[PDB]
């Protein structure tokens, strides 16, 4: 595709510093800050039971697909305005690659 | 007759434009060394570095703050209360030799104002002109305040900084950044989730979490919850006190609130001490990387 | 034969207040039930349903139109051109036994300026007036465009609207809202990301993006991009024929240029076929819900 493909292993030690804090991966996981990521790929955005979104967050409902989502992980409130996502951004593309390829593998 | 008049003089030559180039190295640096303290980044131990030299004031003979740059001298460097910072400093000296005119206060400083403004924090206004002093001026250890301490002492510490209560709470809210960890004040964890990210965070956990207190691997006692937070007594001491529990709320409520609050209080902390001609330039406010296309 | 004559009456005793909380009731319902069509709302296909009862209008015997509001009936509502506007029918009619007074055609268009104006669209004038006229005036099956279509056909069906070149393209622009539904129309998409806002994407995407002519899967021809987007043949029509292309250019480029030209196009075709007495009140400029307060 236009993005391409790293290591599942430096994706899961960037998970775990970077998103695990709000996020889980396994299925019927807890909504703990943000909401549980199984099944996010194919899936609009703001479709996850049990959880309270921000009006900003289901009103973009864009299907994630690989690509979209690197657009979102390099600066979240710029490709969805008013989002109470509150993370820095990866800014670099080794580092969002390689995050998509573990959640390719954890979240399917 | 007076205290130590500490007058600023801008360094030789320079304006806006290269304080600018200076807080852009900082900012590149801050984007590029991203995989420190398991991807925290520097952000959070540069915002303590600039709050550690400057927080060594005191108001009464005018000794110690962000003047001198007399961290770069052994005796304040080696404090024990300055352990984890000398990450800090290794993150700064490169940007030292890039820009060798820049004055150790105007560095430390700028690092904060930049880390925070990076962060997606407020804009702190900048003034330069901190020149550094000789090694007879550097302050005695133990001026920073100590964390297992209530409210009535974080009162009266910051009086010596010349704070009021709106200004402590919202300089407090700068722990919304990093974590404690227990190999450099024997105190571990983070007071939030959202760590190198500058938010109204501290605020809202204080009030939203259960908190318990319970011993750490260090002995020392701290306030934990379920999701993995903490607080150090100085934070819990915040909701503890009626005063500073409502400015607590105000600010849980209002990140737009906090962050002028902050940026002034910010601000202040970094210029304690400094005495401003009136023929000096008006505060710098510097453009953030995002400003700039970055 | 000789053309008919659509004088406008004003419901007895209605005005600008009365109108305003018809607008309210549609607005709101439109923010409640926001489920509908993956999160799109049923703004899109009530624009749908204002420009279909619309442009069913014939300038040369002044037949058909929004006037009537025939759309009622089992024959338009049946026409396979029509196929998924029975839910813009079906969101309306608890509005209308709420508000009775007012007439189809009024209530119709009404539900079009509603739906362009809670999506952040432009301001568009609105007049009442449209009186219900029985079913044989009821217009026959086959009056609405085909989508599969090119610029002389675009060209030649819009003159029958009084639409010129300007107009048609302006028009065209509420493609960036909704989708195409292939059990509808035989064509499967959205033409946009920001299906549920009033912008100038269908502009921007027409020109920006890389699109190939496939095959779908009710075996119609439509123009399809990597990014997951559609062109009908008629949309893209408009890029192929040189003086519709300079004016997609220009609303590619001019979102408030696009936004003034709709907002009159739009008006204009609401109001094809009526005379209006110089009696009769001047336009309506609704209120959002957001200038409410609510
Ligand atoms: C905590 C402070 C966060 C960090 C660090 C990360 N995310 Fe998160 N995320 C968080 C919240 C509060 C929300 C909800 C946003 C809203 O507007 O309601 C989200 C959301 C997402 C989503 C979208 C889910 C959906 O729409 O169904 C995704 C795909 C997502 N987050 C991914 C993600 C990744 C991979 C991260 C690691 C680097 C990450 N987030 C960190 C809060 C926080
Ligand atoms: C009371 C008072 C007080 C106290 C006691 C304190 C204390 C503290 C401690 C203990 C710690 C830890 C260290 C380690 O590493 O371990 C911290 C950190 C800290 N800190 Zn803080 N602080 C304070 C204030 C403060 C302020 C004022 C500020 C600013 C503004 C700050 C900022 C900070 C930060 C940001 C941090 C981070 C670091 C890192 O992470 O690295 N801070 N601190
Ligand atoms: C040429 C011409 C033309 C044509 C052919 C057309 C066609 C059409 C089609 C095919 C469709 C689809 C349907 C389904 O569902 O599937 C549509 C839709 C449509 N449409 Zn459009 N159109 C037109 C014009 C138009 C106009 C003029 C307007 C207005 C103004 C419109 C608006 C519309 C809308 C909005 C929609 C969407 C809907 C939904 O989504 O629901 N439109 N459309």
């Amino acid at each position: 595709t236009e993005f391409k493909a790293g290591s599942a292993k430096k994706g899961a030690t960037l998970f775990k510093t970077r998103c695990l804090q709000c996020h889980t991966v396994e299925k019927g996981g807890p909504h703990k800050v943000g909401p549980n990521l199984h099944g996010i790929f194919g899936r609009h955005s703001g479709q996850a039971e049990g959880y309270s979104y921000t009006d900003a967050n289901i009103k973009k409902n864009v299907l994630w697909d690989e690509n979209n989502m690197s657009e979102y992980l390099t600066n979240p409130k710029k490709y969805i305005p008013g989002t109470k996502m509150a993370f820095g951004g990866l800014k670099k593309e080794k580092d969002r690659n390689d995050l998509i390829t573990y959640l390719k593998k954890a979240s399917e | 007759t007076t205290p130590l008049v500490h007058v600023a003089s801008v360094e030789k030559g320079r304006s806006y434009e290269d304080f600018q180039k200076v807080y852009n190295a900082i900012a590149l640096k801050l984007r590029e060394d991203d995989e420190y303290d398991n991807y925290i980044g520097y952000g959070p131990v540069l915002v303590r570095l600039a709050w550690h030299i400057s927080g060594t004031w005191d108001k009464h003979d005018n000794t110690g703050g962000s003047y001198g740059g007399t961290y770069r001298f052994k005796k304040e460097f080696n404090d024990p209360s300055n352990a984890g910072l000398q990450n800090g400093f290794k993150f700064l000296e490169p940007i030292h030799k890039e820009f060798p005119w820049i004055s150790s206060g105007d560095l430390f400083s700028l690092g904060g104002v930049t880390a925070v403004q990076e962060m997606q924090g407020p804009k702190i206004p900048w003034r330069c002109g901190r020149v550094d002093t000789p090694e007879d001026t550097t302050p005695d250890n133990g001026r920073l305040p100590d964390a297992d301490k209530d409210a009535g002492y974080v009162r009266t510490f910051f009086q010596r900084l010349n704070m009021n209560d709106r200004e402590v709470v919202a300089l407090m809210g700068a722990h919304a950044l990093g974590k404690t960890h227990l190999k450099n004040s024997g105190y571990e964890g983070p007071w939030g989730a959202a760590n190198n990210v500058f938010t109204n965070e501290f605020y809202l956990n204080l009030l939203n979490e259960d908190w318990k207190l319970e011993k750490n691997d260090a002995n020392n006692e701290q306030w934990d919850s379920k999701s993995g937070y903490m607080m150090l007594p100085t934070d819990y001491s915040l909701i503890q006190d009626p005063k500073y529990l409502s400015i607590v709320k105000e600010y849980a409520n209002d990140q737009d609130k906090f962050f002028k609050d902050f940026s002034k209080a910010f601000e202040k902390l970094l210029e304690n001490g400094i005495t401003f001609p009136k023929d000096a330039p008006s505060p710098f406010i510097f453009k953030t990387l995002e400003e700039q296309g970055l």
